[PDB]
């Protein structure tokens, strides 16, 4: 009792849960229509290095109204495939 | 994405009035327009607190009103005037237009009774199509030589205007039953509560509808078929508000089916029960559907002011709407026969009766092609 | 003197394209892009 | 480095007489050039205190105040006087320069609407040719009246090395938000500024310590020196950025900026002014030029501890060539309807090249 408690009223457990939902679930709307919505204007060689990619989501941050906290940082947008070149697929992570 | 508002003749600015105070009553806005101790996304209707407010008598007594520092009878004359002042007042619409980071529409609050703004609000609506084809426009318009005035702006509003209409006489219906009046500031007390829960979605962010066409593009099929109706149950589960909002006496309105509803509720019910109550709505049959394309109810969840019990509204586009007219446009007729060219009320009653050719064809089996 | 500022252009143009790519590989670092630039220039 | 502050006609001499007292007050220095009791730079606009400035009927009032212890219409006949008193004035001035420690530049406020304008124009031109590395500074101001308001255009095009003020912004802010209706309550509105764009050479800074540095930051090329100011309050950065860039606070009645310069004189947070431009960049707030590359510059500073947070835009705005247009267009309009009379098309000449040259700068091929 006193090992769970130490996670609550301390550690914020409560909070990671509640944090994590409104980047990765895409709860926090203004964000992933924020985000999805930058991507999706490019759309190879562009797109893919850490100089766009990383850096989109450092001005999606200030477009959310909800976050900027230490929280939110650690959200890692990284990859995980080097895509080639109509179809309804682009792989790519998102790892807090 | 920022929105501004627009309010003209003596019935707009009365409405949009209340609508400015029960709105800066959600926030933790005092009335002289500064920030008290005491989430909410409040930067789409204020901008850094002063709204984005611009109003064209009456306005003496607004600044008279605590909020000071929140800031003919014809149709052609009504129209005249804002041809005369065209470029004189623009310029506030273009300054407060790109002085804002970027535009999502133009929600206008304006009567179509006769009054000076009927025609003020014909002639803007050419004008916002003219400068800006990228912007959206919401008209909150209102219902009552009447017949004149108000078949014309019709002209306007079905081919300008992408997207609720409210008719003073269900909602006075309203007033006596659930309200014992027996005033114009006792009616819109109600009014005022369907503008401002119809944007609850957009002051508190959401996962779906997270901008103004996040709610239009899914009820309008066609750019003709365009003009919806709302509903507001709270004059406790899910299954209760629902239920109750499907009636016509809760209706602010005056075969025949739906095209698409939605329903917000803002309270904090538990979201088990959502479906159940969509179970027992289809089982019933309490509602009718169109027959061709496979046609849905939709709703979502929000947040209440923390500030200020479960809410909730209802959005419809019901092809009833279509009787509404009949009325209007018959008592045309009627005073076309009893009374430069007076050729442009002549295609104004002749587009009318297009779009109530568009809504009764909705309802046949075979409406594709 | 008429020749030798525009070559200064093609000497000095070439190593700031070579300051703003490197600046922009990185995970602050990144804002310093839009301190040298501000009107889409440079988007060579 | 030092800055000698000139004052002519009678706009000049009292917006100065209340740029002085404004900035007496923001120093712990009394009425009577006495330092009172009660880490700000003086020495630049003080002498010790005494202010550096040279004063040319209106000076019987500041006499008689309580300050007393801290010291015809027509263009051609203000040109023509300042050539007889040429040695005269010349001899107050070569002093107050070579007394000085190491002069940087002459702070000049007159407007151009009648002595003021041409005794302006006058000592101008002899300033330049007297001194030719000496900064220019004029804090012009926009009110028979069409002539003389371009001739001395013509001389603050080549001569002056650097900011205008017009009255009609001036009366429009006037009675919108502070219900005047007065000579004595606009003055209060225009000190305010000048206190404030000299709020970087009264305290010692990281950058902008000196007058050529505030200078050669906005102005690009020698023809176009010709700048606006924008004040806000009459909270974070982000709200003062936001409201500036409104077109109901900037002082002047495709286009787009050169350079702009903000100046934050409040305890604002360091970290958060990043953050505000990188939203300014996203919602496109301001266009700049498209040729050469163009940013946005802003600074912090200390308000005087014996004198709240307040905001100051200085930008280089090609819009600023419409307020020409009409100086211009009313003066064809007078010369049809009435010993060589050349002086004036010469002038009328030269103003027309400025008036291209800012309608040429926003295309995407200015150069050449």
């Amino acid at each position: 009792k006193a090992a769970v408690d130490y996670f609550f009223v301390e550690l914020h457990l409560e909070a990671h849960y509640e944090a994590l939902r409104h980047f990765l679930l895409m709860e926090d709307g203004e964000f992933a229509q924020s985000l999805s919505d930058l991507l999706f204007e490019k759309l190879p060689g562009e797109l893919l290095n850490p100089l766009v990619l990383n850096s989109v989501l450092s001005k999606a941050l200030q477009c959310s109204l909800h976050g900027d906290t230490p929280h939110a940082s650690n959200l890692s947008l990284a990859l995980k495939y080097l895509p080639e070149v109509p179809d309804v697929l682009s792989c790519l992570e998102l790892r807090y | 994405r920022e929105i501004i508002t627009l309010q003209l003749g003596q019935c707009g600015n009365q409405i949009g009035f209340e609508f400015w105070k029960q709105l800066c009553a959600e926030h933790g806005i005092s009335p002289e327009g500064i920030v008290e101790e005491f989430t909410d996304r409040k930067d789409v209707f204020f901008y850094q607190y002063i709204p984005r407010a611009v109003l064209l008598r009456v306005i003496h007594s607004i600044l008279n009103s605590p909020y000071a520092k929140l800031y003919g009878n014809n149709w052609a004359s009504g129209f005249s005037q804002g041809e005369k002042i065209h470029e004189d007042i623009f310029d506030i619409i273009d300054r407060e237009a790109d002085g804002s980071d970027s535009l999502e529409g133009f929600v206008l609050c304006h009567s179509i009774a006769g009054g000076t703004g009927s025609g003020l609000g014909s002639y803007l609506l050419e004008r916002l199509n003219d400068r800006y084809p990228k912007k959206l426009v919401q008209t909150y318009s209102v219902f009552p030589v009447q017949p004149y005035n108000s078949l014309l702006t019709l002209k306007r509003l079905t081919q300008n205007a992408d997207c609720v209409v409210l008719d003073n006489t269900a909602l006075n219906r309203i007033a006596t039953d659930r309200l014992h009046i027996q005033s114009f500031s006792q009616i819109n007390q109600l009014v005022s509560t369907i503008m401002s829960a119809s944007t609850t979605t957009l002051r508190y962010p959401g996962y779906m509808n997270n901008d103004l066409i996040g709610l239009i593009a899914s009820l309008i099929p066609t750019p003709r078929l365009h003009f919806l109706m709302t509903g507001y149950t709270p004059l406790t589960t899910v299954l209760d508000v629902m239920r109750r909002l499907l009636q016509p006496k809760n209706v602010m309105v005056s075969n025949h089916c739906y095209i698409a509803i939605l329903n917000i509720i803002q309270g904090e019910v538990d979201p088990t029960q959502v479906h159940k109550s969509l179970q027992r709505i289809r089982e019933r049959k309490l509602a009718n559907f169109i027959p061709w394309g496979p046609a849905s109810i939709q709703v979502a969840l929000s947040r209440k002011s923390p500030y200020l019990r479960v809410s909730g509204l209802m959005m419809a586009n019901h092809t009833s709407i279509s009787s509404l007219f009949e009325r209007t446009c018959r008592q045309y007729d009627k005073l076309r026969k009893r009374e430069d060219n007076f050729d442009e009320m002549d295609t104004s009653r002749e587009i009318v009766q297009q779009l109530i050719d568009e809504y009764h064809a909705a309802t046949r089996p075979d409406y594709i092609s | 003197f008429e020749a030798t500022i525009n070559k200064f252009d093609k000497n000095f143009s070439a190593h700031l394209l070579d300051l703003l790519a490197r600046l922009s590989i990185y995970s602050g670092m990144a804002s310093v892009i839009s301190r040298l630039d501000f009107n889409g220039f440079y988007t060579e």
